[PDB]
């Protein structure tokens, strides 16, 4: 009968591709995708390490998957949301028109998008030796008013120690985007900052050690406990 | 159709006051998160300030942060900004920006350009 | 002189919108003030399709309307056979991020595109057996929100680069451009003739061309948000559109005005997809509240719900027949619902 | 750019120059091809298992 | 007094069999609240702890003496259902551990599947080794009264069922301490000032995990060693534990409330 011959034939191929799945998903699991996002092209992205650019490395053996933006249109609103399942968002900002203002817009936004509310944020704050440039040398100030009143928080722990000034305005920074990621969202997502020389190789690390943190958290809210 | 008209705004004395009016139509006003951007000459799309729904949720740029204040009626479904102590680096176009997505905390592309909901603006200059 | 060319324009606006407001005499609901309501419809998940390991999408019948196809963001392009369940052709993508996936006519071609700002077709039948990319079409410098196949040979895309094209699949080049959206096109839907097609963008508006020449004969503004997902009417003169504004509407050519909007108070999250039953009676709107609704197209009456989800849907179509409806979802779950 | 501007009317004289019949007529013709091909509907009148495919 | 004991154990044991039947029916009818692997491995413990709660209470009602085969198959039942439970705290204590220690590359193919056959097949091993050596090891002449089918050898009571055990609560101990130990570095994290103040959800989860290792198992130790408090706690916690992995992980969740409604 013919039937039975094509039904055969099609639950054969079925279990062919059955095979060929499963050995698809066992690679799928072990990627953990980031995608790499900047405020602007001056922000020295590249480095830190058409249409897309794919980028794999590995950190002691595990797979790292980094999408970069790259022949798309300043409107984000809609293909943004094809990164709602990746580990982590790496926002770098150029800490050096007001781009910091820009930055801190597009972090709000990314923080508060409904379909990004599960997805943490791993923050690098560039031009640090440009920050330091600019703060010892005679716009910060003038951009933001508050920053006459803040004071440098008691864990500073400045380890370059480079000046009392610097650390000031570096953590002045950080601290605001700390108030909107605070703020807006609470045992959903996280936002890691960290501070970047752009001359520095440890980077790869601190994004291992903030997407091992992210899957812990999420691992742990399975349980509810967070 | 989805239509921002912005008015008021011309030649100001440094130090002087000015209102910007922005009047909406095509849409419910009171759904949607409103928005100040500006662009000065030769500089690209900048944000100004943002009012949330039924305001609450005020917040403006560090450099109008102590001068520049924003509100809205939703009655008469209009958009206000008031710039009491002008300066001249101020020196702008002015669009009223419409968020693109109602019931949002969160808002896109405001100052990014060819963006949809946003008016036409209009120039105001402070110089002697 | 560029004040005078926006009074010219204001102008010519107002005029259309005397003359639409001229052409409307009398609401659709007056009209079909009379008709039988459906009747409260249910409609219970005949099958559920499990291959995918991130979300789903796109998928797109088939015209035998047994086959179906679907597009899952780890990269794959799954052949579904609906009836038994089974699946076939599991074809790997060049690039994971595929946002769209069409069938061809005759079932020989599959599309698929994304972030790659590439549609790629492939050969669903070679003499080796084995599915492999036909050919990669790259006109598009943003990414491919939609395709469609026109008649096995041409292809009309739509990107985020706010245009349109129509593509020749032998010699894999534009033929024609369509332009005229500001914010990118999401979505297309090919009239069941292939003459026209209708595109909605992120703007408010969409806009009805024609493939011989592509001169945007007809625009439509009565949204307030993103326009996400357009259907056109069986009949061929009217079209469905569904924005982030959390409502659905019911545009109809040839009289270039809004018939009906179909929404809800309670319903405060936006449009994803919207389709047709194949008499047109029924449209069906995929939701963000990981629901479905069924809407009585003739009384903006909510008629019935297809809550099968746990994220949300995102794509759903109907059989060319009308048998059956396939919605996916961002649960990596296919439903076909009967 | 006024290229834009004069592309856009050039568009709307376009758009304008067209004609609508009246939005009742096509209300009509949008009831009488839903009422014509109503029976053909398995969505609109639930099926039988007998010769539902996906019983 | 034993005679008290014998009631709040029966009075246990009949919640705890109740309302792991509701969690068991509440967990397979809605698939929607069983995507993830901890409520799988949920689902396997309920359903472990609910056959060894029946069998406990059918042993304890029943009494059957002229019959030896019957009651050597009801202490091997009940000796393989509670090193069954036991196996499914211990195999809950190591997805603990390859989802928090260990966090990149866990990934293995039919990750339930192998847990289910570890956790019902090392049982049946070990009872159907101890079955080999004798049969009599099950028959008569914790056993509560005098007459009770259980393991009567006194050797492999030690071996199979204390050391077992004790390897079971060593390792679910340590996982607890390890999952305690990073839940506080997280709640001393400070980001801006106050962070992660404490609130009802936090100790509520603590206890569920508590009840869901089995650390409540410890009241053992100083109930076997004499300390009749200890005695009466450790069966008021250990014999209503099910009704507690009920209260803390289907009534206290949020989406199996909402999918009751
Ligand atoms: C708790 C436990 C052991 C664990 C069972 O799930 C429930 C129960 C039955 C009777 C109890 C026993 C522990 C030891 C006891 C308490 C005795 O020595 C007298 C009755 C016994």
């Amino acid at each position: 009968e013919d039937q039975r011959n094509e039904e055969k034939a099609q639950r054969e191929a079925n279990k062919k591709i059955e095979k060929q799945l499963q050995k698809d998903k066992q690679v799928y699991r072990a990627t953990h995708r980031l995608l790499l996002l900047g405020a602007g092209e001056s922000g020295k992205n590249t480095i830190v390490k058409s249409g897309i650019f794919e980028t794999k490395f590995q950190v002691d053996k595990v797979n790292f998957h980094m999408f970069d933006v790259g022949a798309q249109r300043d409107e984000r609103r809609k293909w943004i949301q094809c990164f709602n399942d990746v580990t982590a968002i790496i926002f770098v900002v150029a800490s050096s028109t007001n781009r910091l203002q820009a930055a801190l817009k597009l972090f709000d936004s990314i923080w508060n998008n409904k379909w990004l509310r599960d997805t943490s944020v791993i923050l690098f704050l560039n031009k640090q030796d440009l920050l330091a440039e600019k703060v010892l040398a005679g716009k910060i100030e003038d951009y933001f008013p508050e920053f006459a009143r803040y004071t440098t928080p008691e864990d500073a722990t400045p380890e370059p120690g480079e000046d009392p000034r610097v650390t000031r305005a570096k953590y002045f920074i950080r601290d605001e985007f700390l108030r909107i990621s605070t703020a807006s969202g609470d045992g959903r997502h996280y936002c890691y900052p960290h501070f970047t020389c752009a001359v520095d190789t440890e980077n790869i690390r601190r994004v291992f050690n903030d997407c091992r943190d992210i899957i812990q958290r999420m691992h742990l809210r399975q349980y509810e406990l967070l | 159709q989805v239509q921002l008209q912005e008015s008021g705004g011309g030649l100001v004395q440094p130090g002087g006051s000015l209102r910007l009016s922005c009047a909406a139509s095509g849409f419910t006003f009171s759904n949607y998160k409103m928005n100040w951007v500006r662009q000065a000459p030769g500089k690209g799309l900048e944000w100004v300030s943002d009012i949330s729904q039924s305001g609450a949720s005020i917040s403006y740029t560090g450099s109008v942060k102590g001068r520049f204040t924003i509100s809205r009626d939703n009655a008469k479904n209009t958009l206000y900004l008031q710039m009491n102590s002008l300066k001249p680096e101020d020196t702008a176009v002015y669009y009223c920006a419409r968020c693109p997505a109602p019931f949002t905390r969160d808002c896109f592309d405001v100052t990014s350009t060819t963006y949809a909901y946003r008016g036409q603006g209009t120039q105001v200059t402070v110089s002697s | 002189e560029l004040d005078q060319l926006r009074q010219e324009a204001e102008q010519l606006k107002n005029q259309i919108r005397d003359a639409r407001k001229a052409c409307a005499d009398a609401t659709l609901s007056q009209i079909t003030n009379n008709i039988d309501p459906v009747g409260r419809i249910q409609m219970r998940t005949r099958r559920t399709l499990r291959g995918h390991l991130a979300k789903i999408y796109a998928m797109h019948w088939g015209t035998d309307s047994r086959l179906l196809v679907s597009a899952s963001q780890d990269g794959k392009l799954i052949i579904w056979d609906s009836y038994t369940t089974n699946k076939v052709h599991a074809i790997p993508l060049r690039s994971s991020w595929v946002m769209t996936c069409a069938y061809a006519p005759s079932g020989n071609y599959v599309a698929c595109g994304g972030l790659d700002n590439i549609c790629s077709i492939y050969n669903l039948k070679t003499r080796e057996g084995n599915v492999r990319v036909s050919r990669e079409l790259a006109g598009h410098t943003g990414y491919l929100s939609c395709c469609r196949f026109l008649d096995d040979n041409q292809i009309v895309t739509s990107s985020g680069d706010t245009t349109c094209a129509l593509w020749d699949i032998e010699t894999g080049q534009q033929t024609t451009t369509f332009t005229g959206h500001t914010g990118d096109v999401m979505s297309l839907s090919l009239a069941p003739d292939t003459r026209l097609f209708v595109s909605g963008a992120c703007d408010a508006s969409a806009k009805l061309w024609d493939v011989r020449e592509g001169m945007c004969r007809q625009t439509f503004t009565g949204h307030e948000s993103d326009i996400n997902a357009i259907c056109f009417f069986p009949n061929g003169n009217a079209f469905a559109t569904g924005s982030d504004d959390a409502t659905c509407r019911l545009f109809d050519l040839r009289a270039d005005q809004e018939l009906m909007t179909y929404s809800h108070d309670n319903i405060i999250c936006g449009i994803t997809s919207v389709s047709f039953s194949k008499s047109g009676r029924l449209l069906l709107a995929g939701y963000d509240d990981f629901n479905c609704n069924v809407w009585d197209a003739l009384k903006a009456d909510r008629a019935g719900v297809l809550a099968g989800h746990d994220n949300r849907v995102s794509c759903l179509g109907v059989t060319d027949d009308g048998m059956a409806v396939a919605t996916g979802s961002w649960d990596s779950f296919l439903k076909i619902w009967n | 750019s006024i290229a834009q501007a004069r592309k856009l009317v050039e568009q709307l004289k376009m758009e304008a120059n067209i004609d609508r019949i009246k939005v009742s007529k096509a209300a009509a013709d949008l009831m009488a091809y839903c009422e014509a091909h109503a029976k053909e509907d398995p969505l609109l009148t639930p099926v039988p298992a007998s010769e539902n495919p996906f019983r | 007094q034993m005679m008290a004991l014998t009631f709040i154990t029966y009075i246990g044991c009949g919640l705890s069999s109740i309302f792991l039947s509701v969690t068991l029916v509440t967990y397979i009818a809605f698939e929607k609240i069983r995507r993830d692997y901890p409520s799988k491995i949920l689902i396997q413990l309920c359903a472990a702890l609910l056959l060894l709660n029946l069998i406990f209470l059918l042993d304890s009602w029943i009494a059957l003496y002229n019959t030896r085969g019957f009651c050597i198959a009801v202490a091997v039942f009940l000796h393989y259902f509670l090193l069954v439970s036991f196996t499914w705290m211990g195999l809950e204590a190591f997805h603990m551990y390859l989802a928090l220690v260990k966090v990149f590359n866990t990934y293995i193919r039919k990750y339930i599947l192998k847990f289910c056959i570890v956790g019902w097949g090392i049982p049946a091993v070990v009872v159907s080794i101890v079955l080999t050596i004798s049969p009599d090891n099950y028959g008569i002449g914790n056993g509560t009264p005098d007459d009770f089918c259980w393991i009567n050898s006194n050797v492999v009571f030690y071996i199979t069922v204390v050391g077992y055990f004790c390897v079971i609560f060593l390792l679910n101990v340590s996982m607890f301490i390890v999952v305690l130990v990073q839940l506080c570095r997280i709640k001393k994290k400070k980001q801006l000032g106050a962070q992660r103040k404490t609130s009802i959800q936090d100790l509520r989860s603590i206890a569920g995990l508590t009840f869901l290792l089995g650390i409540t198992w410890g009241f053992a130790f100083f109930a076997w060693g004499v300390n009749v408090t200890f005695m009466y706690l450790f069966a008021i916690f250990n014999t209503l534990q099910g009704f507690f992995i009920f209260i803390f992980y289907c009534a206290a969740k949020e989406n199996v409330r909402k999918q009751w409604r």
